[PDB]
RNA sequence: CGCCGUUCCGAAGGGACGGGCGAUGGCCUCCGUUGCCCUCAGCCGAUCGAAAGGGAGUCGGGUUCAGAUCCCCGAAUCCG
RNA sequence: AGUUCUCUUUUCUUUGUGAAGGGCAGGGCGCCCUGGAAUGGGUUCGCCCCGAGAGAGGGGCCCGUGCCUUGGAAAGCGUCGCGGUUCCGGCGGCGUCCGGUGAGCUCUCGCUGGCCCUUGAAAAUCCGGGGGAGAGGGUGUAAAUCUCGCGCCGGGCCGUACCCAUAUCCGCAGCAGGUCUCCAAGGUGAACAGCCUCUGGCAUGUUGGAACAAUGUAGGUAAGGGAAGUCGGCAAGCCGGAUCCGUAACUUCGGGAUAAGGAUUGGCUCUAAGGGCUGGCAGCCGACUUAGAACUGGUGCGGACCAGGGGAAUCCGACUGU
């Protein structure tokens, strides 16, 4: 069947702290299917972006937490993990939030 | 892992202190105290070694 | 606790003098009608929503009714 | 102040050890005047008392090693300390073989590949250690069936 | 409650080394 | 121990009440000589024997 | 002062289904109670002796500064 | 939630359902009925079973602490978000999911055996049966009667805190002593051994600082020699695991025996054998083992820990035990 997951970075991108397109590119070149990070398993995992939300669809098994594993990884690359937090918004969405600081 | 304690003051492993584990709705293992195992009646013939049927043990 | 299978015997159990109140619990798959008698909490498990409303309106008068959420 | 009490009650409310209770070092005055579990529950909700995570004890090292052992690594003559029987008792090895070989004969008899007369003869040979494993037994049954079939033809 | 708050408060408390003798009793000034 | 008899628990209680300091007004009585309760007991220093 | 002894040199049962007599009662109809008599009765050893032996029947959730299978909420059960 | 310089679809945490009732798995039967078995068959790890009735069919019963169900999601927990007096059993959102595997360990249920010149409590208490003295009513508003299902009332007295032990107990004490028990994680490993670690706990054991003389106490190492020391090899030291081989005198034939004496042991990459489920074949699942081979390092490899020195004799006492 079809498994659909989304990432909500609206709050940071609206603050101009991360770019969706740069994030979008990162996912394309990393998402591993059968341990291959190049071809998205042969287009089986399609990655579609919106204005501030990135959606990932896979016709094969694909863990939601895997998106959390890469998302946090990408945040550390950009030295954002000390500000942003990845939380699940629903059964199929993660969103990025701010720690309650001042 | 979680380790158990007796729920009574009898701290010895006697024949009247046997227990069994039980997971509760609160998601913890406790001790429940079993009742002794009953025995069906033996035949009055004093010969047949088996116990009687149709009777609660 | 006792489980009741038929509506007929639930209605009767609600008419016992020792029935104190009826608890109506709605789940995603069924509606449970639980009545507290002297000894047991009898339950009627209803899988049809329509039958539930018909029953709720026909309980004996004077039995305390509580809806549970 | 002296937060021995708050450490004790927070541990009881959090259902963890006193070693996992964390008190905000910047708020000891607020915590100091929490002398009840109702107030401790409020400080827990507020975030002046938190439960520290379990210390990491990862099995990754032994999971990696156990995978190596399944391929034969770290299992040579120099890595054994108990006798061969202690590592794998003979009785258990015998028990597995007997159950396997009797299961085969039972199924072969039921499927009428052998008759009850050949089964009984083979059952007592199996008990005699004649056949080392399943395959050796199955080949012998094949050889027996052919010689019997030849005799049937000659009759 | 977010668990990273444990780190944040610990590091903040470790900053008291420079302000010995005038440590603010409560940082949550409101109330 | 926890397992106690009524007689023992009662004898213990009387020992509990005797173990207190004197009233301070006792000092101001006319012919008074007592300065402190000289019959105080500690559960560790000296034992009851029962 | 006492000791021995524990069924041994003992008239060691105060009980009962039922039956017969009276006396009392009350939902005075008839049933109860009570006293006497008839009948039936081995136990054969008073009593003590175990917070590990035998021995019916309670579990879940919450709750305290300190008590909880004991308090509260709920759901059960044994005995009489 | 942690790490993310690089790598890691990664590592860690967590992922409920009580008693009682019902239903159903599963286990057990020295229970029944048909029937009549040698070309004897059935069967276990071992056994053991049968004309006094086996195999094969079809049934009955006991325990079901296992799963489902009423309990019961309302509760609990995980997590994110809002509230309040804010010391509220506060309120919401989502979740509380699916499989596998084992001579694994702990408890328990059961079947079958072995040991005894050892045979491994009693009573309270409760139950069934045999018997048939009696009782009940004359066709009914039926009666005596009921161990059935509901309903009604009550359960008095005493104990209960905490310590339970390198500081709550006994040793004059917060004494390295003594003092009965239950539960029991990961790795290595034969292992409840030793070594490291998680949960939980602790603050080095009635003080600290600075030095690093002698003499000590406890640990080590020593060229060449190797008991020359000493009453005496005291003390220390050698050996030590496991696999393969080999093994004397004597013997009460059981032993002696790990006799004695050798070889091997790492890491890495492979090969072969050892199974279940489904429908001499095909597919899918698997759990640890054993054996062999190549390559490889400064010959190091039971790398720490754990871990027998051996032989030839004499005296005494058979041995185990005290
Ligand atoms: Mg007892
Ligand atoms: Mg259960
Ligand atoms: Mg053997
Ligand atoms: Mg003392
Ligand atoms: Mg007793
Ligand atoms: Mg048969
Ligand atoms: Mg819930
Ligand atoms: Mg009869
Ligand atoms: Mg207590
Ligand atoms: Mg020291
Ligand atoms: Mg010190
Ligand atoms: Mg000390
Ligand atoms: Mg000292
Ligand atoms: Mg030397
Ligand atoms: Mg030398
Ligand atoms: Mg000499
Ligand atoms: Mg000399
Ligand atoms: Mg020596
Ligand atoms: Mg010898
Ligand atoms: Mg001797
Ligand atoms: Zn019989």
């Amino acid at each position: 069947q079809l498994l659909k997951f989304t990432l909500d970075c609206t709050h940071p991108v609206e603050d101009g702290i991360m770019d969706a397109a740069n994030f979008e590119q990162f996912l394309q070149e990393r998402i591993k299917v059968n341990g291959k990070a190049g071809n998205l398993g042969g287009g089986v995992v399609s990655l579609e972006r919106s204005k501030s939300k990135i959606t990932v669809t896979s016709e094969v098994p694909f863990s939601k937490r895997y998106l959390k594993y890469l998302t946090k990884k990408y945040l550390k690359k950009n030295n954002l993990r000390d500000w942003l937090r990845v939380v699940a918004n629903t059964k199929e969405s993660y969103e990025l939030r701010y720690f309650q600081i001042n | 892992v979680q380790r158990l304690t007796y729920r009574r003051r009898l701290s010895y492993n006697t024949a009247s202190n046997k227990t069994r584990l039980s997971r509760t709705p609160g998601n913890r293992i406790v001790y429940l105290y079993t009742k002794k195992v009953g025995k069906a009646p033996k035949s009055a013939c004093g010969v047949c070694p088996g116990r009687l049927r149709g009777v609660r043990a | 606790p006792r489980k009741i299978e038929e509506i007929k015997d639930f209605l009767l159990t609600a008419r016992r003098k020792d029935a104190k109140s009826v608890k109506i619990k709605k789940n995603k798959d069924n509606v449970k009608f639980k009545v507290r008698c002297s000894r047991y909490l009898y339950t009627l498990v209803i899988t049809d929503k329509e039958k539930a409303e018909k029953l709720k309106q026909s309980l004996p008068p004077g039995l305390a009714v509580k809806e549970l959420k | 102040s002296m937060l021995r009490l708050q450490k004790r009650l927070a541990s009881s409310v959090l259902r963890c050890g006193k070693k996992k209770v964390w008190l905000d070092p910047n708020e000891t005055n607020e915590i100091a005047n929490a002398n009840s579990r109702q107030q401790i529950r409020k400080l827990i909700k507020d975030g002046l008392i938190i439960r520290k995570p379990v210390t990491v004890h990862s099995r990754a090292r032994c999971r990696k090693n156990t995978l190596a052992r399944r391929k034969g690594r770290h299992m040579g003559i120099g890595k054994r300390k108990g006798t061969a029987n202690a590592r794998m008792p003979e009785k258990v090895t015998w028990m597995r073989r007997m159950r396997i070989l009797r299961r085969l004969l039972r199924r072969y008899r039921e499927s009428k590949k052998i008759d009850r007369h050949m089964y009984h003869s083979l059952y007592l040979k199996v008990k005699g250690n004649v056949f080392k494993n399943k395959r050796i037994l199955m080949e012998h049954i094949h050889k027996l069936k052919a010689d019997k079939a030849r005799k049937k033809l000659l009759a | 409650v977010a668990k990273q708050r444990i780190r944040m408060a610990n590091e903040k408390h470790s900053k008291n080394i420079t302000q010995r003798g005038n440590v603010a009793k409560t940082s949550r000034n409101a109330p | 121990s926890s397992h106690k008899t009524f007689r023992i628990k009662r004898f213990l209680a009387k020992k509990q009440k005797q173990n207190r300091p004197i009233p301070q007004w006792i000092w101001m009585k006319t012919g008074n000589k007592i300065r402190y309760n000289s019959k105080r007991r500690h559960w560790r220093r000296t034992k009851l024997g029962l």
